[PDB]
RNA sequence: AGUAGUAACAAGAG
RNA sequence: CCUCUGAAUAAACUAUU
RNA sequence: AUCUAUAAUAGUUUUU
């Protein structure tokens, strides 16, 4: 008897066993050479769209842009980016029409969190591409590097630590003649001097890769990273389109989990509930095929300016730089290629900004026509991409887009029987059309495609399928006449999260809680993800139970620690003791589950501030009141809240003084500390100088303590005559 | 001393100068994030990796003085290398086991201070009461619940401006606490917190986690509060609920909420029954709110609401006739009113119902700081007069009084991006809605408001849209006294008379209170709430009544069948269909029932057409006197969370959709059941259970013309046939009997 | 440690990365080109894995996980969890695919530690596990031995070489195509009794070279969240019940076995198998997809859910369309090239559309 | 907020084809009316762009293809079905005892 | 050789 | 021979703090 | 009755 999983369809329906379907449990895909050969097959790929628009050179950066704006109407199914401007404009008049006063209302909101966003905003993030640097630095520091130049060239607008004042800062600095850099070596510093066109095509490019651990792919993809210049104004645009987005009911974004499917089930009802009991309705379950190689920055841009008519000529510039600067954007090839020679049995390394004057005998079929085909566009190391969105950016404006196609769906506006509505997230969409016959049915599939087709907007025929109303797939969230749990989506969270004994312990006991809440996971399945956690945690961090004999480097200092202990149950698992966890407390931290079982002199010795795993504090001498160390998933701190180690790659480049840098800057900040006790837990405002704060504080502390009585005079002279010393200092 | 001392050397220094000179206070933000790069992308597998190696902590250098270098079988438990950028040095997890077990000892005892919220997590566990687990079909609904409570009349941003107060008095910038909650909780904490010696930083985050509320959206089953959500995952689960009860002490608010909702619910399924009053008062002795029986709530709550009253009334305690609305008590001396659902434009262009009252009223205004007499008609201000004690409160008792006269003019005030939805499309009180956009913020509602003249009687003095006091013109309507208070009177509980039907009546014999006057929403409780009958489900939500009203028929599908073949009469008045009855909307219900009986005649006088899936699917509509009609309907309504959601006679709905292949009922995406196949069911494709006169014979048939609609099949004679556009985009041939 | 004969330096790949150099000083090789970025060559279905994963869904007689201890019950529902996780832990600590489970963890974590700790070394690791038999005595068994290669892994895709030697009864003459990286010896005679009388079998050690990297060590040192995988899905069909009933049925379901399932096909057609035939056959399904992770099957599995709910549609009576199947089908079948567990799926798939559409 | 110098030419190249300034652009926008322009343009655009739906019926599905080649090939780290392992009734638990003495 | 799969590892650098 | 090192995309959401 | 406060960390979703 052959075994046939999937025979089990038979009998359970697809959705109700949706999750046997995810083979989560094995290692994803990834990626493993250069990512040279996607971004190039992504930039012909994106130029092949368009290909029947408009050629021109650029006459501030000379690279060849590609128009498909106002193109010819495509004559079949193929994909194409030839959006038409007065479609766009006219959907976004129609989404106005529906929702009086959406845009002014929006704006308002926008014009607020202009006119309050500081600049530390942009710190938030991973990686940036730093165009000091030409590669990829933290958010932090590519915001640092960046702040030092504009103020050694003269820009220090950004002093005011406005995000605006930073913008204006850009802007200024686009039109310096020149600029000037440091660069390290083997770890000197030189100064590079760039002229204003190389400046220029530095400012507008993209950092690409390739995108590892991806689940359902067969093949790679390419992904990018913004410059600093334009992470501002894609802020700017992105909280428009935000607050836009908050006043659209078909909107999938941004709204997540529980509200999210909350949301959906709601309107899905009220859909249905608004179809008449005599007309047929039918549910589309759509793809939208190269969603963002099809998007064009220029009707972004006429979109802004439709949406913000009738206001202050200053926030509308501020809006539309961002599609002025990705209209004009670069993209880097990124590492390379390889080459080896098996005769020699050698292997060498290839960059890519060779690729623009480099033999072709190398390279295979493949790669020579890639190479072919893209060197037209090639410039200062970079490629030419002026149409399409590069990746996973201005999600929220491509939903308005997608949602004013939806709108247009209402009776007021096709002006027949039949009507739509439905579903939009970014690229994702379900469609509800309701017609009194089929051939109505199949009149609004055709219509609600060629309105599509006329924004730019492509409908993946190969992946989007249609049935009758009452079950469809959005956003990977299978509703079948109600959203199903789906376990195996969340199944990777389940294991050893990898930050200290504490928190993972933490981490665990939370998680098999909130799938209980969320995933329909059963308590007895909810024991046994206990009981495998417990053993995960055991193995990972050597903390077997004190009464076994596992060989192990820690077992024994376990086993001492067991045979000195009066009560075994007070032990935490970290300690070798036993798991008192079940399925009622699992909402309680492990330390307070047990404080009332541990012995008085192992518990003062757990919870000991003095424990030099965690650090001390510096009032008075040292805080010696509880454990402090950022404690996420720990809610008390005891010594097994250590930290550990750093990588340390850095040590073998030229980048290795930047170590010497950030430990300086701790060292300055924790002085700051001790002046303003707040900036820890609050992050402080202010323009005037650190030192010059400080000594304010300093003064202003001496006058009151003095007056207050709470020091003698020696002390106040003794303060002044130092801040004094300080003044002069600050001079010299 | 030391912080400038500490300055002034790194000012001697070039490179820590230029830092701190170069560097302003908003880029030390920027400067604080600054690193080299923390190069960590697969935390469990480099934990894993790191797990391995024989120095993967890093410890202060103060553990090289504190800590053996090895222990006494010669381990080695840390190293002097230094970890890269920083000063600290590596170490083995047996230097942590070796503190654990040999380190110097302190006192922790302030520790439960601390974190006192997770003590009282574990004493609430500790002190809990565990009862049966009874499996049933669980209704799970998202909603926005609370997850950590904070405290009562605190917001985030209130709640963080305290907590600044309390800790940083010199850093709370420009801020004025400016709420009386937010200064006396200032006070308390002051005071509590007098002569703390606990690290500022630690009492903020201890501050943090007591007063600030966090709320979040979950699938939530039984009750909302905080104490509830806590313990979600042991108490309710996708088949089973386990009563248990925390061991804590239990807030006044969530009980009065709780015992609202359970009110309403027992009045709205107790009007429906043949005898209310023995009905409600079972119902009422027989269910819990919070592990505590309903009826020492009911003895010892002064809880102004309708349903409480009625109950109340019922079980023979003394009431008031007195309802809340705006942080007001309003209570009616004079007049009636009729409920009436009229749909409205808003001033921000929206269209939405409200439920007007009509007649003509008098009540008196009752509020902590305001005091007010109102005389109202039909979407219309007669008069008010408001005896405040400052502008404020004259200010907002005129507010309240405004949007309760539900006036055009109200209406059309309303600006701004108002919405009258949830973030998830959950819909919104409008009354509600309208009072906290008014209060932010009321110049144009009094600019529309309208002046008018005043006769300057008994020197009471005026009041203009700019809230001054005027004395020639004033307010329309609105009059300001000084004398006017009678507040003692509120609380004076009356001895009333309870009719059978639930209609209350004072000693004089004028009816207070009926059940038509309690409100028609759907909320849920904060407090678990435990019904003990026959039907657990019999108080239960719309969902959760029909999911079990409908699997009830299917489990008892055998004498149900029969009975209904045999005695019908005595099928139709089951105690089962009377909570779907009560969702049925009242005005349609008798029509309803006449429509389906006819059909199950039908059904009887007309051999071999037997569909089970009909029967099922209409037999809850056939509980209410009948009301002869020859109205023909194409689907069904039923109120549920507010909204009219049809069930069609034909084919599947998406309330109640029955699947062949699997033979499996889901009624609002519950599995109700699978129905048996009976050897009787009319496997001939005729349909005698749709049309109130006529047989479905086939599919469509050409001979007989176009298709015409339902409603105009009365034109038709005794035999003959037509086609009919009868269903979803479906056109029938059929005939008349 | 194992000393660095020239065998092992050979099956370990010693010196066998080409030395890297730079683009001038060797641009003028004749034969320098792009590295072989060549498409996998295809192959075909065998019969092999199809007896690998039947034999995988069987019971044995020795209990294969010893899982840890939990606070006491307190509440009823803990109680009731507790007698269901009994009858899950006694259908599931006694599967084949549970040894597997144990197997590759202990295999898995084994590399990592020695690859970790021993960068510049031939380790020499057992192949070792723990069970206890039906009479309730521990018993350790040995498989054969690994022997590590260089660690000197800097992304979490090197790859860490080890030359695998196990012990086996099966003939490599029988199957040759199935074990075409392997070389197969013969070590010993072994005597096996059958019923009442010995039999004298060869005993082969198949050795072959792998590799790993620590991402998939990783994941394998993990593959306990299979049993989850299953135990849930179970549950909640259990759960599924209870509800139309309310009262649990897990010992009518487990003990009565009442209610059956499809969940593999006979000649004479579909057969149906109780609640723990199921659960087995779902942890074998999820152990194999761990142990035959590849791109492949990520993509066949996403591109196919979508066939699967278009198959349930039309089984709903929910009039499905579609727009371009030929393209759906192309999508499908560009994921299928040369892996076992990847080709059994899609016959299976196959298999499924014969029987539903039926 | 000024757009000016190098910025004002990248939004001068930032248009559709007919546009040759920004500020044209903007006057164009802000006295957009909607006359008909959707209905025009679909009028003209050719029929061949549709979405024509096509019925999944019991008969319409296809088998999967699978690849043509040589037979596949064990690919485990381990044996699964051919492992053979040899045994003592060693009385300890998981992972206590030296792995080489059990060898 | 082997892992693996559209490009890499089979140690790199000083 | 010897020294060092084992590798951080965007948006939204979820959980904890 | 309403309910998008910030910042850190990890996980999930978003293919010609
Ligand atoms: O949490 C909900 C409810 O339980 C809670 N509540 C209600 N009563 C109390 C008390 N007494 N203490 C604490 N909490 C209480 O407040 C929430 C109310 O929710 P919801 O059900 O949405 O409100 P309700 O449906 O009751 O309508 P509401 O707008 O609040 O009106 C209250 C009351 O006033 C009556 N009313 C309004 N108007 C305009 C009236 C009128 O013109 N004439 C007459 N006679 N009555 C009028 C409402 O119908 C209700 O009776
Ligand atoms: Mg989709």
């Amino acid at each position: 008897m052959d075994v046939n999983p999937t025979l089990l369809f038979l009998k359970v329906p697809v959705q109700n066993a949706i999750s046997t379907t995810f083979p989560y449990t094995g290692d994803p895909p990834y990626s493993h050479g250069t990512g040279t050969g996607y971004t190039m097959d992504t930039v012909n790929r994106t130029h092949k769209y368009s290909e029947k628009g408009k050629w021109t050179t650029n006459t501030e950066t000379g690279a060849p842009q590609l128009n498909p704006i106002d193109g010819p109407l495509p004559e079949d199914n193929e994909p194409s980016g030839y959006a038409q401007t007065d479609c766009v404009l006219e959907a976004m008049a129609f989404l106005e029409e529906s929702h009086p006063g959406i845009f002014e209302n929006s704006c308002l909101e926008t014009m607020e969190i202009v006119q309050q966003t500081r600049v530390d905003k942009l710190t938030q993030g991973r990686q940036t591409y730093d165009w000091t640097l030409n590669r990829n630095q933290p958010a932090a520091t590519a915001l640092a590097n960046t702040i030092e130049v504009f103020r050694s060239n003269g820009l220090t607008a950004n002093e005011s630590g406005r995000l605006i004042d930073f913008l204006k800062d850009v802007m200024d600095s686009m039109d310096k003649e020149e600029m000037e850099i440091t660069t390290h070596f083997q770890i000197g510093k030189k100064k590079q001097r760039l002229n204003k066109r190389s400046y220029l095509i530095r400012a507008l490019t993209l950092n690409t890769m390739t995108k590892d651990a991806e689940r359902g792919k067969l093949k790679r993809r390419a992904i990018a990273t913004p410059g600093m210049q334009i992470r501002g104004f894609v802020y700017f645009v992105e909280a428009l389109a935000r607050s836009i987005c908050e006043k659209l009911e078909q909107s999938g974004l941004p709204v997540g989990g529980n509200e999210k499917k909350a949301k959906l089930a709601n309107v899905v009802r009220k859909m249905m509930t608004n179809s008449q009991d005599t007309e047929l309705s039918f549910t589309i379950t759509g793809d939208n095929t190269k969603w963002n190689e099809n998007q064009n920055p220029r009707m972004f841009l006429a979109m802004i300016t439709y949406i913000t008519r009738n206001q202050p000529e200053w926030f509308r510039n501020v809006l539309s730089i961002a599609p002025i600067m990705f209209s004009n954007k670069m993209a880097r090839l990124g590492k390379g290629y390889m080459f080896e020679s098996k005769s020699m049995k050698l292997r060498t390394q290839v960059p890519a900004e060779m690729l623009a004057n480099i033999d072709l005998k190398y390279f295979n079929k493949s790669t020579r026509e890639k190479i072919e085909k893209i060197r037209p566009l090639l410039i200062d190391g970079t490629a030419s991409l002026s149409p399409g969105m590069m990746m996973g950016m201005f999600n929220m404006l491509s939903t308005v887009l997608g949602v004013s196609i939806l709108n247009l769906g209402q009776k007021k506006y096709t002006k027949t029987t039949y009507w739509w509505d439905g579903l939009q997230s970014s690229d994702d969409f379900a469609l509800i059309v309701n017609a009194p016959n089929h051939e109505g049915i199949q009149a609004g599939v055709d219509r609600f495609y060629r309105t599509c087709k006329l924004v730019g907007i492509n409908m993946s025929k190969k992946k989007s399928y249609i049935n009758r109303t009452g079950t469809f797939e959005f956003t990977s969230f299978f509703y079948r006449y109600g959203f199903v749990a789906n376990f195996s989506m969340e199944l990777p969270s389940f294991g050893v999260s990898g930050i200290n004994e504490s928190a993972d312990m933490s981490v665990g006991v939370t998680v098999i809680k909130n799938n209980m809440i969320n995933n329909d996971l059963g308590p007895a399945t909810a024991q046994m993800a206990l009981q495998l956690f417990i053993k995960d945690y055991r193995y990972t961090y050597r903390c077997h139970r004190g009464d076994t004999q596992i060989q192990t480097r820690r077992a024994f200092e376990l086993k001492k620690l067991w045979e000195q202990t009066r009560s075994k149950a007070g032990l935490l698992v970290s300690d070798g003791g036993p798991n008192l966890y079940n399925i009622r407390n699992l909402h309680i931290p492990e330390v307070c589950l047990k404080w009332e079982l541990m012995d008085e002199d192992y518990q003062g010795r757990l919870c000991n501030p003095m424990n030099p795993f965690v650090s001390h504090k510096e009032i008075d001498s040292v805080n010696n009141a509880v454990v402090m160390p950022s404690m996420e998933y720990d809610a008390v701190a005891t010594t097994h809240s250590w930290i550990p180690k750093r990588n340390r790659s850095i040590l073998n480049t030229s980048q290795r003084g930047i170590l010497e840098d950030e430990q300086m800057y701790q060292k300055c900040c924790n002085l700051f500390e001790k002046f303003f006790p707040s900036s820890s837990y609050r992050r402080p405002v202010g323009i005037s100088s650190m030192v010059e704060a400080m000594v304010s504080r300093a003064r202003i502390d001496a006058r009151i303590d003095f007056e207050s009585g709470r020091i003698k005079k020696e002390e106040f002279a003794e303060i002044m005559k130092i801040c004094s010393t300080i003044e002069e200092l600050r001079r010299q | 001393m030391e912080r400038i001392k500490e300055l002034r050397d790194l000012m001697s220094q070039s490179r820590t100068r230029e830092i701190l000179t170069k560097t302003t206070v908003d880029h030390m933000a920027i400067i604080k994030k600054y690193t080299s790069g923390r190069q960590e992308k697969n935390p469990a597998l480099r934990m894993k990796w790191m797990m391995a190696m024989k120095y993967p902590i890093t410890a202060d250098k103060r553990i090289m003085e504190m800590i053996p270098e090895r222990n006494e079988q010669g381990q080695t438990l840390w190293s002097k290398t230094n970890d890269a950028g920083s000063d600290r040095v590596m170490v083995s997890p047996l230097a942590v086991t070796w503190w654990n077990r040999n380190g110097p000892t302190t006192s922790t005892v302030h520790y439960p201070k601390v974190y006192k919220t997770y003590f009282e997590k574990v004493e609430r566990l500790k002190h809990g009461t565990f009862g049966p687990v009874h499996f049933r079909n669980q209704v799970k609904i998202r909603r926005r619940v609370d997850i950590n409570p904070g405290h009562a009349d605190l917001s985030a941003k209130e709640a963080q401006d305290v907590i600044m107060e309390v800790v940083f008095p010199n850093e709370v910038g420009a801020r004025i606490l400016t709420s009386e909650s937010q200064l006396t909780i200032t006070k308390e904490k002051k005071k509590e917190l007098q002569d703390c010696k606990i690290a500022p930083l630690m009492v903020a985050y201890m501050l943090e986690r007591e007063l600030v509320r966090k709320t979040r959206f979950l699938p939530v089953a039984g009750g909302t509060s905080s104490v509830y959500i806590e313990v979600l995952h042991l108490t309710q689960g996708t088949c089973w609920e386990q009563m248990y009860t925390p061991g804590g002490e239990v807030r006044n608010d969530d009980v009065d909420q709780s015992l609202i909702i359970a009110a309403r619910n027992i009045v709205r399924r107790a009007t429906v029954s043949a005898d209310p009053l023995a009905s409600l008062l079972e119902m009422c002795h027989s269910t819990q709110i919070g592990g505590v029986r309903m009826v020492d709530i009911l003895r010892q709550n002064p809880t102004e609401e309708q349903a409480v009253d009625i109950c109340k009334a019922a079980m023979g305690l003394r009431i008031s006739s007195s309802f809340s609305f705006g942080g007001f008590t309003f209570k009616r001396t004079s007049g009636s009113s009729v409920k009436r659902e009229e749909e409205v434009l808003t001033g921000n262009l929206q269209t939405l119902k409200i439920r007007v009252h009509e007649g003509y009223e008098e009540f008196t205004m009752v509020g902590r700081r305001a005091t007010a007499i109102l005389r109202k008609a039909t979407r219309r201000l007669i008069q008010l007069i408001v005896s405040g004690k400052d502008e404020q409160s004259i200010a907002e008792a005129i507010i309240v009084a405004m949007v309760f006269s539900q006036e055009d003019c109200m209406i059309k005030a309303v600006r701004g991006d108002l919405n009258f939805v949830n973030r998830a499309n959950q819909r919104l009180n409008p009354m509600h809605q309208l009072l906290r956009h008014f209060q932010k913020d009321a110049k144009v509602l009094f600019q529309n408001w309208g002046i008018e003249p005043i006769d300057n009687v008994m020197g009471m003095i005026g009041i203009l849209p700019d809230m001054t006091p005027s004395t020639e013109m004033s307010l329309r309507g609105v009059r300001v006294s000084k004398m006017g208070v009678d507040e003692y009177s509120s609380t004076e509980r009356v001895v009333v008379s309870i009719d059978r039907f639930l209609r209350v009546r004072d000693q004089r014999g004028n009816v207070l209170l009926s059940p038509e006057e309690v409100s028609e929403t759907q909320g849920t409780e904060k407090l678990t709430i435990t019904y003990s009958s026959s039907m657990m489900w019999e108080i239960n939500g719309p969902e959760s009544v029909l999911v079990n009203t409908y699997q009830w028929i299917i489990r008892n599908w055998e004498n149900v069948k029969i009975q209904w073949s045999q005695d019908p009469t005595m099928l139709y008045n089951k105690m089962e269909f009377e909570p779907f009855q009560s969702l049925v909307p009242k005005a349609a219900r008798g029509q309803y029932s006449g429509f389906v009986r006819v059909l199950f005649q039908q059904m009887r006088d007309v051999l071999g057409t037997f569909d089970t899936v009909q029967i099922i699917k209409l037999l809850p509509f056939a509980a209410a006197p009948p009301e002869q009609s020859r109205m023909q309907f194409s689907s069904l309504t039923v109120n549920v969370r507010g909204s009219g959601m049809r069930i069609v006679v034909r084919g599947n709905s998406p309330v109640f959709n029955y699947n062949k292949a699997t033979k499996r009922l889901t009624v609002l995406g519950k599995d109700a059941g699978a129905l048996m196949e009976d050897p009787d069911e009319g496997t001939a494709g005729v349909e005698s259970a749709v049309l109130r006169g006529f047989l479905i014979l086939g599919k469509e048939n050409k001979r007989y013309g176009p298709a015409l609609s339902i409603n105009e099949l009365s034109n038709l004679a005794k035999g003959e046939k037509a086609n009919v556009l009868i269903g979803q985009g479906d056109v029938v041939l059929v005939m008349k009997r | 440690n194992m000393k660095k004969t020239s065998q092992l330096k050979w099956a370990l790949g010693e010196n066998m990365a080409p030395e890297k150099v730079d683009f001038e000083d060797c641009k003028d090789v004749n034969d320098l080109k792009q590295y072989d970025s060549d498409e996998p060559e295809p192959r075909s279905l065998a019969c092999w894995i199809q007896s690998e994963f039947n034999k995988a869904c069987e019971l044995t007689d020795s209990s294969w996980v010893e899982l840890d201890e939990i606070g006491e019950d307190v509440a009823p529902i803990e109680h009731i969890a507790s007698m269901r996780r009994n009858y899950f832990t006694a259908e599931v600590s006694h599967c084949r695919a549970t040894e597997y489970i144990m197997k590759g963890v202990y295999i898995n974590t084994a590399l990592l530690n020695a690859s970790c700790a021993a960068m510049d070394d031939f380790q020499l690791i057992p192949m070792i596990s723990k069970c206890r038999t039906k009479e309730g005595r521990r018993k350790t068994n040995l498989y054969g031995f690994i022997i590590k290669g260089r660690s000197h892994l800097r992304n979490d895709t090197d790859v860490v070489n080890f030359v695998s030697m196990e012990f086996s009864l099966t003939d490599p003459r029988l199957e040759p195509h199935k074990w075409e990286k392997y070389c197969v010896l013969e070590i010993g005679d072994m005597l096996l009794r059958t019923a009442v009388g010995q039999v004298s079998r060869p005993m082969f050690l198949y050795v072959r070279t792998n590799g790993t990297s620590k991402i998939k060590m990783k994941w394998g040192m993990e593959m306990r969240r299979c049993l989850l995988q299953s135990l849930q899905q179970i549950e909640s069909m259990i759960e599924a019940e209870s509800s139309v009933k309310e009262k649990d049925l897990t010992k009518e379901f487990f003990e009565n076995k009442s209610e059956t399932w499809p969940i593999g096909e006979s000649p004479k057609g579909v057969e149906e198998g109780s609640i723990g035939k199921v659960c087995r056959t779902l942890l074998a399904k999820s152990v194999f997809n761990s142990l035959y992770a590849s791109p492949q099957l990520e993509g066949f599995s996403a591109e196919s859910r979508k066939l699967l709910l278009i198959v349930q549609a039309l089984r709903d009576n929910l009039e499905p369309g579609t727009f371009d199947l030929e393209g759906l089908y192309e999508a499908i079948e560009e994921c299928l090239i040369n892996d076992p567990w990847v080709l059994l799926n899609a016959s299976w798939f196959n298999s499924f559309l014969t029987h539903a559409l039926r | 907020f000024e757009i000016t110098g190098t910025m004002r030419r990248l939004a001068d190249q930032s248009l559709p084809p007919n546009f040759s300034s920004l500020e044209n652009f903007r006057a164009y926008v802000d006295g957009f009316e909607p006359n008909g322009c959707i209905e025009g343009k679909l009028s003209q655009m050719s029929k061949e762009v549709n979405a024509r739906i096509e019925p999944f019926l019991r008969t319409t599905p296809r088998p999967l293809r699978l690849p043509d080649g040589p037979p596949c090939s064990q690919r485990s780290k381990f044996l699964l079905m051919d492992a053979l392992k040899l045994s003592i009734e060693d009385p300890s638990h998981e992972g206590e005892g030296i792995p080489l003495y059990d060898a």
